[PDB]
Order: structure tokens, then sequence, then C-alpha cells
RNA sequence: AUAGGUUUGGUCCUAGCCUUUCUAUUAGCUCUUAGUAAGAUUACACAUGCAAGCAUCCCCGUUCCAGUGAGUUCACCCUCUAAAUC
């Protein structure tokens, strides 16, 4: 794609953005819908957030990780 | 590379021929090629009928719940699927591009029905 | 070899091809092969084989016509045997010929 | 509580039915061949060599597990009537996993009614061999699973082969898998070929479904004839126990039957061709006086 | 709820662990804030060109 | 022939044929053997015969061999938290030695199977990708699928003649 | 490596020119009322703000 | 912890002319891809040691620093494993010139 | 032209006898090492090459999956491969026809090849997982709200709807329309 | 390499060169269809068209994609740790 130094083209210098027509109850009830969904989806996010951060601190210091860890210790000695 | 700002993005990659098209879901940085390098392929979307005819797609949700925990941004079409799967809640705009053809197909009814 | 009757083997040969050097010296293995019957004449224990098409299953080829020594033969760990860099280059796959494994006619 | 095929007494008493032909376990088969290695041993490495190869023929003759036919799922997970009418093919989801079972991983169906079904046996059994492929299983079903061509490789007594491909494609607790060794169970029994199910892992499976839906009548007259005797006595016992309230078992706890007794009773008792059963044997016991006066 | 499959694993799974325990995988919502299109940022979050 | 007097030891199978796979402890092994005398002769055919097939499978653990600078032959490991295990190998045998060194500071057959089963969980047989790390390229395979078009011609609902 | 002195000081002389001669908020949001076009910058303004 | 990645070297000590450092010869075994026989490989390293106790022809064992200290010393001192000549058997822990017990161990 | 009958015939052991139909044809190349593949077809067009290769040279050798003599003639004994196009002379063409051949001799049962016993698929073999037995319903599915009410359309307050009117005027497109329900 | 041709008056040994195989580009001569992969020689000079918008004004993006092979051990592992996404 273009760069930040090339030049703008004449097609372009001048275009009206014409915006979309409004309307009106799918317009609300989208919304609506799409404030429902980001709030759900997020809370799916830092179930599976805190998920990864449960497995990583079970991993790193659990209690089989303990166990395992004195086992091979106690072998060594 | 490096990539100066981003994130990770569970997105689709094609991988087909020409009119075979084949989507294999990847977890990629967003500033880098769409079919390049992935941190890790997460799935698979045939988008074309089988024989029977079952159009197959394939999650390892196992993986895709960790990449999601890690940060991954996913894209579009990838909540589309998750919501036809039932991993993710169905998408706002698959009910409302729903609910404008079942307006659409009455806007025909009835226009069918004055002529007859 | 169709000659002699042997149908399946393999042979390369180098040095000098001469062929009245490599007829003779052919026979001259040939001929001096030790069989297993007098393998297991020789030794005293039983000659018996393993193939990995039929399985574990153990195929007795030459028992010893006379007695039956009891000493185990002995394990000799990490053998003295001279191998062939030929050999060892075909197993380890080092050996990059465009010549090799070539598809050719019958026999 | 009725013993099922994987109690133990049952599957040692399975087990000595099969026998173990060396011979016929590990057998000469077309494969890529590579040269025959050569080792020279004594008697007691040569014994040792023997029985070595036996522990791995019972490691090959592991009975399969003869299991009981699945109940064909439906069960309707959720329903978006908004999303009927959208999308006009069915769209099947699989959590591939790495290291959940096969038989726990949850697959889906989204059907054009917006029911989010899951997932039959038969395409789950699909859906599996695509996603994690096993060697051997074609998705699209083997066109040898059919009639005539089943009844040619029965013409051709190529029946464990049969078994061997059964096993490969289908589950066993799927229908098919049931069907195609009952036929062939059944095709067995008409022409009798059990020398050709023997030192084989299905035999037992044979003789399950014989006793349970008892026609083991071919079972007995093949196995005296062929001097069977200790086996013959041991698959009346597991007729006996599989049947408890059956007037042979009746007879023989009444009558102290304790060897070939146990077999003149069946056929005095159950026996569909009874004359024959009880005729083998006095065949056999006249060949007995035989070598009897020999001995 | 959860979404429909997400349901089905959860209760699947602690039906495996063991204790039955059929009650509805609910998850708390109260603590996902509800901030709409007006809400301000922050101009060192920002920054003039 | 292969030069040298055993030629079994430069044959990759041979090296990949050892079963010390020391611990993550581990960093110097020091083996100080005697050329001369009937007793050190277990560690002069472990020298020998062993060293290359240790080497091989514990690749970044540094092995220097000193040779008659004392009256007895002996092993000694710096492991990573300081410390110093002393194995003496007068009137031994380089098999003895190896189970030894296996027992002491080697990993055990549990640990190496389950290390192992950690590497297969990468190749894993759904992914779709080029035949050097997986084993399907596309679903283009899988029979019953939708063909490549260079193998099979697509009907007429492909683009262009639309 | 070859020290890149030249980019270095072209990069701080940058910096110290952008931090010193910054364009102001005056001749920069101004905007030519009638055809809704800011200078130094050129482009109009959306569809919502008219 | 360390940034250095030679943690524990075990080395023999070259020259002592530079102030409290000694220059260490560590070897390694390195793989010859075709010819598969390990050959020694030298790499020199730069040892710290406070008191001057290493002179040259000891065996040292070197551990890492957390960080360099130097552009080139980036490991100090940990024992003179084997000194000189001075070299006490470590299974009798008498003294041994070599091969030969200096002082005895049935003392 | 129902073949299984000439391989049965006298002609054939006239011909031929025992040995191979392939064993008698030496294809003519640049000495040494033959090109690694043999030509296309023999017949092109309706006319036959110079040397017509072992099928192409007796009109009456068909081929299918029933004619299984031929078949095992072309598949190995000793061990359970086809022979290459260089091993046995035939063409790229026929070589394709005989591998169609010999694999629908395959799965049609006209040909012996050897199956290995696989291993069962999985260790444990029970059916008692949620993938596989029921699941207790859903409050929604025992009852006929659709799962997560957000997705049915409900009309805000015409209040709201009027502050819509008031953001966006002008551009501003028709009315809603509460969706249908079972569209045709 | 399953190897072959060639030193001589002839033989044996050593040996180079070439042949037989597979691929790629170009040249000649000549070429029916359909599908699909791939497609400057030049880091030489470029006419002309297009390739960066979005957006209630801020920002954000134009630092990415796409291209080339000039230069060339800035690509890998560990430690440490700054933008960045949660
Ligand atoms: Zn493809
Ligand atoms: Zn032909």
């Amino acid at each position: 794609r273009k760069t930040r130094h090339d030049p703008l083209a004449k097609s372009k210098i001048e275009r009206v953005n014409m915006p979309p027509a409004v309307d009106p109850a799918e317009f609300f009830v989208l919304m609506e819908r799409y404030q429902h969904y980001r709030q759900t989806v997020r809370a799916l996010r830092m179930e599976f957030v805190s998920e990864v951060q449960r497995k990583v601190h079970e991993a790193r210091a659990g209690v089989l990780a303990e166990r395992k860890a004195l086992k091979d210790a106690a072998e060594h000695r | 590379k490096a990539y100066r700002g981003g994130h990770l993005t569970i997105r689709l990659a094609l991988g087909g021929c020409t009119n075979r098209p084949f989507y294999r879901i990847v977890a990629a940085h967003n500033k880098c090629p769409r079919d390049g390098r992935f941190v890790e392929q997460l799935g698979s979307y045939d988008p074309l009928p089988n024989s029977h005819g079952e159009k197959l797609v394939a999650l390892n949700l196992d993986r895709i719940r960790h990449w999601i925990g890690c940060g991954a941004h996913l894209s579009k079409p990838m909540e589309k699927l998750l919501g036809l799967a039932g991993f993710f809640p169905l998408h706002p705009m698959m009910i409302t591009n729903a609910e404008r053809l079942r307006r659409k197909r009455a806007r025909e009814v009835l226009l069918a029905s004055q002529k007859t | 070899c169709r000659l002699i009757g042997i149908k399946d083997m393999y042979a390369k040969v180098s040095g000098s091809i001469n062929m009245l050097s490599l007829t003779q010296g052919l026979f001259r293995g040939l001929s001096r092969q030790e069989t297993h019957q007098q393998l297991a004449d020789k030794k005293g224990l039983h000659v018996v084989e393993i193939r990995e098409e039929c399985g574990p299953l153990p195929i007795v080829v030459a028992s010893p016509r006379g007695p039956l020594r009891k000493d185990p033969e002995p394990e000799d760990e990490v053998p003295d045997v001279k191998l062939d860099w030929e050999d060892v280059k075909t197993a380890q796959g080092m050996k990059r010929s465009v010549w090799s494994n070539l598809k050719r006619a019958a026999t | 509580k009725k013993p099922t095929f994987m109690d133990e007494e049952v599957q040692s008493i399975l087990t000595k039915m099969t026998g173990l032909n060396l011979q016929k376990t590990f057998k000469p088969a077309i494969q890529e061949l590579k040269p025959p290695t050569y080792k020279l041993m004594t008697q007691a490495q040569l014994e040792e060599a023997t029985r070595q190869a036996v522990e791995a023929a019972k490691v090959r003759l592991k009975m399969p597990p003869v299991l009981e036919e699945r109940v064909p799922i439906n069960d309707v997970l959720a329903e978006d009537k908004i999303l009927e009418g959208t999308e006009t093919t069915k769209y099947v989801f699989t959590d591939i996993s790495y290291s959940i079972p096969h038989r726990e991983r949850f697959i889906v169906v989204r059907e054009p009614s917006g029911t989010l079904r899951k997932a039959s046996w038969e395409e789950r059994d699909r859906m599996i061999q695509v996603y994690f492929p096993k060697e051997g299983r074609k998705i699209l079903t083997p066109i040898i699973f059919k009639e005539e061509n089943l009844r040619t490789m029965y013409s051709q007594d190529r029946h464990v082969d049969v078994l061997n491909l059964c096993f490969a494609q289908f589950e066993p607790d799927s229908t098919e898998y049931i069907k195609v060794h009952h036929k062939t169970y059944e095709d067995i029994d008409k022409r009798g070929k059990y020398d050709l199910l023997r030192s084989t892992r299905y035999f037992g499976g044979m003789v399950w479904y014989f006793v349970n839906n008892k026609k083991i009548d071919g079972l007995l007259i093949d196995q005296i004839q062929r001097d069977l005797i200790d086996d013959a006595t041991n698959l009346v016992q597991l007729y006996h126990v599989l049947h408890p309230d059956g007037q042979s078992a009746q007879g023989a706890k009444d009558q102290a039957a304790e060897g070939i007794n146990l077999i003149k009773v069946f056929a005095k008792t159950e026996a569909q061709k009874g004359a024959y059963i009880e005729l083998t044997l006095q065949t056999y016991q006249e060949a007995l006086s035989r070598h009897s006066a020999a001995s | 709820p959860y979404p429909p499959l997400l349901r089905a694993m959860i209760i699947a799974e602690r039906q495996k662990n063991g204790d039955t325990s059929t009650e509805e995988p609910m998850l708390n919502v109260q603590r996902i804030r509800m901030e709409p299109w007006d809400y301000p940022a922050k101009q060192e979050d920002k920054g003039r060109a | 022939p292969m030069k040298g007097r055993f030629p079994i030891r430069r044959t990759l199978q041979y090296l990949s044929q050892g079963n010390v796979v020391f611990k993550d402890s581990v960093k110097v092994m020091t083996v100080n053997y005697n050329t001369h005398g009937e007793l050190g002769e277990g560690a002069r055919k472990f020298v020998f015969f062993n060293i290359p097939q240790i080497q091989y499978k514990n690749p970044w653990v540094q092995i220097m061999m000193f040779k008659n600078m004392t009256p007895s032959p002996f092993l000694r490991f710096y492991l990573d938290s300081g410390e110093q295990v002393l194995v003496d190998v007068e009137t031994k045998s380089n098999k003895e030695i190896m189970e030894h060194i296996r027992k002491i500071l080697g990993k055990n057959e549990e640990t190496l199977r389950e290390e192992e089963e950690e590497k297969k969980q990468l190749s894993h047989p759904a992914n779709f990708g080029p035949r050097k790390y997986c084993l399907r390229e596309c679903i283009c395979e899988v029979e019953g699928q939708v063909p490549c078009p260079s193998l099979v011609p697509l009907p007429k609902e492909m683009r262009g003649k639309y | 490596v070859r020290p890149r002195l030249i980019a270095e000081l072209a990069r701080r002389v940058r910096a110290l020119r952008e931090q010193l001669n910054r364009p102001r908020d005056s001749q920069l949001y101004a905007v030519d009322y009638e055809t809704l076009t800011r200078p130094f910058s050129g482009r109009r303004l959306p569809v919502r703000a008219w | 912890r360390s940034s250095v990645h030679a943690r524990w070297i075990v080395g023999k000590v070259i020259g002592t002319k530079m102030q409290k450092t000694a220059k260490v010869r560590v070897t390694r075994l390195v793989l010859d891809p075709y010819l598969l026989k390990y050959f020694n490989k030298r790499k020199t390293y730069f040892a710290h040691d406070a008191l001057q106790q290493c002179t040259v022809g000891d065996i040292v064992l070197l551990r890492a620093l957390p960080v360099p200290r130097a552009k080139h010393v980036k490991h100090e001192l940990a024992e003179i494993v084997f000194k000189v000549g001075k070299v006490i058997d470590p299974v009798t822990g008498k003294p041994c010139a070599g091969t030969t017990y200096l002082e005895s161990p049935l003392s | 032209d129902e073949p299984w009958k000439y391989l049965e015939s006298e002609e054939y052991q006239e011909r031929y006898g025992s040995r191979p139909v392939w064993a008698d044809y030496r294809r003519n190349h640049k000495g040494g090492v033959p090109p690694q593949r043999t030509r296309k077809t023999c017949i092109r067009r309706n006319k036959v090459v110079g040397n017509p290769c072992p099928i192409c040279r007796d009109h009456k050798l068909h081929v299918d999956f029933r004619n299984v003599k031929l078949l095992e003639q072309f598949v190995c004994a000793h061990t359970g491969i086809i022979f290459y196009a260089p091993y046995t002379g035939v063409c790229v063409k026929q070589h394709k026809r005989l591998t169609q051949a010999i694999q629908k001799a395959r799965d049609h049962g006209l040909l012996i090849y050897h199956i290995p016993q696989v291993e069962p698929r999985d260790l444990d073999f029970s059916t008692s997982h949620g993938a596989v037995s029921a699941t207790p319903p859903a409050p929604t599915l025992v009852s006929g709200d659709p799962w997560y009410p957000w997705y049915n359309w409900k009309q805000p307050p015409e209040r709201e709807l009027s502050r819509l009117r008031r953001l966006y005027q002008g551009h501003l497109q028709e009315e809603s329309g509460p969706p249908p329900e079972s569209m045709p």
C-alpha cells in the first residue's frame, strides 16, 4: 500500500464521504446488542485470562510441583 | 521481526487454490502478512460443502482458550464461527443480517401475492 | 548368476573392472561360501533364523549333526569387525547419488 | 451376577479353546522384505527364544473387547430459530484437542433449522478419522462391506481378514462392527471352519456369540472330531454357566457329570443334532478303545 | 448463561470429576461496568500531532 | 575398510546407543584415568568405548580427560548447585561404571519417556501445514471434501464461467 | 559495528526542532469556514460536522 | 541469575601476566560430522582470581559471575582442582606426584 | 469382450507359457540406464507404435478388476507392491489402468493382499460422557425463551427513538419493523 | 552407479575425459482443447493511470502490507528489560 510521502491523487482531491442512511430501531437495538456482547465476551475473556494465570501459577508452584521437587531432591541426596 | 506496536489475532488464513478456498485458524500477529508467520495454528475451516455436505470446521478449543487468555484479538469471521459453534454468544450482526432478510423475503411475499 | 540359479542378490564391483578377473573372483567367492550346516557343524550350535516378515518366531535352519555344545557363544561386546564406509554412509543417509536406486527393467 | 466376556474364569477358558499355534500366529506375510538376521544359540537359548515367541503370541492374541451396541444419540443442545434460514448447509465442529480421549471430546452440528444437535455416532467416527487419522480407516465406508463382496471373501475363506478389516474400519460398539461380525459367524457356522478361526484373537468372540445365542453344535462336533476334549468339556462347562436355568445344567449337577458325561448330558438335553454329537462320541470312544489297546 | 457448548463441557467436566452438582453454570456479570459511547479518554494517553 | 581399530565407534548408532542422559544439574564431567596397571583397565575401556556415547546424549556437559596424574582412576562431576561427586573406578569395568553413573546422576526411564511425550505433543494430526512440519497440506485430500482443481476439474460454479 | 553518528545527530536535531518550532493550536485547528478546510492540514471535516 | 553462558568450566592456566586475572583454556569435545570422532576444541577464558593463587599449568574450576567485570573477564576462580605437581589424590587424600604416592595411603 | 477366458484358453499357453506376459519385452533406449518413465501411449490415434508394450501387443489381453491371473501377473508375489512401469515395460497409460484394476480387485475381493491386525483406537471404551450421553436441558430449552434474551427484537421507547432522530436527521432512513417470524 | 566408450602392435594396472539418468533457463523447428501451478535479464531510466484512508472536529493509520537481492555473518538460544495486547 502507499506510504506517508505519496502525492495524494486527483480523483480523491475532492470526494464526498456521503455517510450511510441511519435507520432508527435497528440502530438502537443494534447498540443494545453490541453492548451486551462486549460485556459477555469480556466475562469470558476474564475467565480465560484467570485460567491461564492459574495454569502458570500452579505449574510454577502448586502442590504436585512441590511434591515432585522434594522427591527429586531427596532421591539426589 | 518485531512490528512496532500490535497484538495477536485469532484469524483465518486462505490456503487453497483458485475457486477452492480454505481457511486455517491461525494465531498470528496483526501486523504480519495474512499467509505468514503464525505463532500457533488453532484450527481449520473448509467452507466448501462435502459430498455428503457438512462444511467441516475444527478448533483447538483449549489452545483458543489459552490464546484468548493471553490476549488474542479475535477477528470478525472468527467471532462468527465461534458463535455458530457455541464457544462464543451468537454475534449481533449474524442476527441483524438475519432479520434484514426475514423482512426482505416478506417484501417479496407481498409483492408476489399482488402479482398473483 | 542366471546360469547358476541365483535370482536375488546385490553386487557392487570396484577397482579394475576386468572381465577375466570379475568372473574369476565371482566364482572364487561363490565357491568359497560357508553354508548353514557347515557353520552349525563347525560351531556346535543351532543356526536359527529371525525374519521380520514372520515375527519373533524362531526358524531353525541348521542343527549340528553331532553333539550340541553347551557352553554358550561368547557375547563379545563391541565387536571388532571391519566395516565398509559405503555401507555406513548408506545407513546414515549421507550417500547422495543420482544413480543409486534407479528404476530399471527386470533382473 | 452373570460373568461377562472379561471375567478371569471365562477369559482363561476361552484362552485354552483358542490354542497357540506359533506357525499360524507368526506367519509369513507378503509385506516388504528385509534380509534375515541369523543367530547361533544352544538348546537352552533356543528354548528361551521359543518362550519369548510364546509370550509375544499371547500379546498378539489378546482378545478384542466384545461390547454392547450404542444407543443412537439425538440430543439437541440449543435451537436458534433466528439463525434458522440463514445458512444453507450444515456446519460440523470438533474440539480436536490433543489429550482428551476420542470418546470424550465434543463434536456438534449446526443445521439449517438453527438446531445445535450433538453429532451422531457415524458423523463422530468420520470426524475423528478426518482430524485424527488412524492407519486403516477410510472415512468413506469400504465397498468390501456389502453382500456380494463379503460373500466372495467368505467363498475364498478369508474370514479372519474380514474380521481384521471390520476391526480397522468400525468401532466394536458400533452396529456395523456387530452386524459384520455376526454375519461372518453365521457363515462359518453354516459351512464350518473353526480351525480357520483358531489361534486367532477372534475365536473367543465366536464362542460367546454362539453360546449366548446358542448354536454350539458344530463347535462340539469339530471339537471332539479333532480330539479337543478338555476343550469340549470346558465348552459345555461354559454353556452350563451361561445358561444355569437349563435342564442340561440341572441334570449336570444332579448326575455329577464331571467329564465326557457333561457332553452326553448336553446331547440328550438341548443339542439340536444330539444324535450326531452322541454318535461322534461313540466313534471317538471306539477309536479310544483302539488306542487304549495300542497303549 | 455460559454459551451452550461451554456450558455442556463444564457440566460434563464436573459430572466426570464426580459431584453431580446440577446447578446451572452462572457467571458473575456485575463486575463488568457499562461505559457507553460517550465516555471520555485522557490527553496523555493521547498525543497532539 | 573404515580407519581405526574399532570402526563401530564412529557409526551414529553406537553413539545413540548409550544409556546415560545426565540430569540438568551436571555441568562438568572429569575423567582421570591411568594408562598402565591392570586395575585401571575398566577406566581405560570406559574412555575408549563409552565417552563418545556420553557426549552425544549429553551434548553441553564439558567432559575433560586427564591421564596419569593420580595413582587411582576416578570420575568427578561438577554440578550446578556447586557439588563435586567423586566416583572411583579402580577394580571396576566399563559396563559397571555405566550402570553406576546412570543410577547416581542420570535421568530415569520415566523422566526420558515423559520428556519424550512432551515432544510428540507438537506434531498434531489435525493441523494442515506444508509437508515439512505437518502431514496434510490442504483438505483437498481427505477424500470426501471437494478436490484440488488441479487434480479434478471443478464444476462450472467457478467464477468467470458463472 | 561502525557507529551511525550522522543518523544519531539527525535524530537529535529533528527531535529538538520538533520540540522547539512545534506548530501551535491556533495555526493548526483554525478553519476556512466556507469550504471547511483547515490549513497546514488541508483535510476537510467529516459529514457529521458541517 | 548470571548472564554468562558457561556456568561451570574446568580449564588449564596458560598465563598469569595480567594483574589478578588468569587466562584459562577450556577444552570441549566437538563431533566431526563426517568422521564422527570427537576432537578436542579449545576456547580461551579469562578468570578473576583475587589472591594470585593459581600459577601456570594448574587445572582450575571457574564459575560464572552474575555480570561480566571487564570486556573479557566473565568468570571467577572456584577451586585450584589440581595444582602443578602438588596434586593430592582425591580418592585417598594423600599427596601424590603422579602414579606414585609421595606419602603412603596405608599411613 | 468378457475376460477371465483367454488366460484359461490355449492360445495363452501357446504364445506365453507359465512365464509372465511381460517377460519377453525389451524397451529400446539409449544405452545403460533406461529413461525413468516408459512411453505414455503405445496406441496413439488407433495406430500402434514400433515396440508395442506387454499389454498393448495382444488386443485380447483386457484389463479389469476380474482378470485376476493377469493382475497377479503384474503384481509381485513375495512383496505386496505393484511392479513399476520400467520394471514391467508397460506404458504410463496402462500402468495407471493396472493400478486402478489392482485396487478395484483389492476392494472387490478378487485379490489377496496382507492386512495388518490393527490395535484398538482408544484405551477406555466407556460411553458415559456428555458428548456420548445426555445433558440436563437448558431452562430456555425446557421453555421456549431464546438463549440470551438480547436476540429478540424489542422496540425501545419513542423518546429514545426521537433522540436518535435528533442525532441523525436529514440523512435519516425509513422506519423500523418488528422482524417477521416464519420466513418462507 | 548394475555401469559403459576411449591410451597400445597387443596385454595388465593406474588415470583423465566423455556416455547413459533427473531438473532448470534459453535458441531452432513445429504446436489441438480444458483445468491448475508458475511467470523482467538489469539495485539501469521511467510517460501515464491507480495503490491510505477513517472519522461528530481529537486522534488513530499512512512505521503495516506489497516489492527487491544491492549489501551481508544485525536472523538462533540464554540473561535482562522498554514500547505493545490482556
Ligand atoms: Zn488444494
Ligand atoms: Zn502400451
